């Protein structure tokens, strides 16, 4: 599917069992999600961002099924405002950010 | 909301 | 233009007669650069991100062209880590999230 920006580029996730709302986010080099249970050992990181910088843990190889499409890789939780979704996973299902043309 | 992550 | 996103996806804009490097940003509502230097009247405003808020000028109808595609609106200039183009300008240059 083609997503236009004219609005949040939002979809349902699934991890840990869970299902949550996420932002598709080109901007963002990792991804973070909101304070939730996760299973198995973590370790700790910092990550900025605009407003300063915040402490989230990290797990590694987490299943995480997005819009229907499956991907494994590092998933930070920690106090972000909103559950984003970033490069690590966004390539994984082939986003592609594409735009205007003439050629 | 600006969200950009590093 | 098609683009993957192995690597930030980067782009050089030319606003107020100046070329920078700028992050296209799905994940940003509006549009944030770095102090820069604009021309013109702003108000004052806050916005938020990970770790927190950060006070910025709001110019509006400002002229960016990003990678070569004119757009008109709303930048805000401020501390923030890196240039990033948001949604408000995104729509205008008809880019498209595919999956």
């Amino acid at each position: 599917p083609q997503v236009t920006l004219w609005q949040r580029p939002l979809v349902t996730i699934k991890i840990g069992g869970q299902l949550k709302e996420a932002l598709l986010d080109t901007g963002a080099d990792d991804t973070v999600l909101e304070e939730m249970s996760l299973p198995g050992r973590w370790k700790p990181k910092m990550i900025g961002g605009i407003g300063g910088f915040i402490k989230v843990r990290q797990y590694d190889q987490i299943l995480i099924e997005i819009c229907g499409h499956k991907a494994i890789g590092t998933v930070l939780v920690g106090p972000t405002p909103v559950n984003i979704i970033g490069r690590n996973l966004l390539t994984q299902i082939g986003a592609t950010l594409n735009f205007g043309g003439s050629s | 909301e600006t969200f950009y992550v590093d």
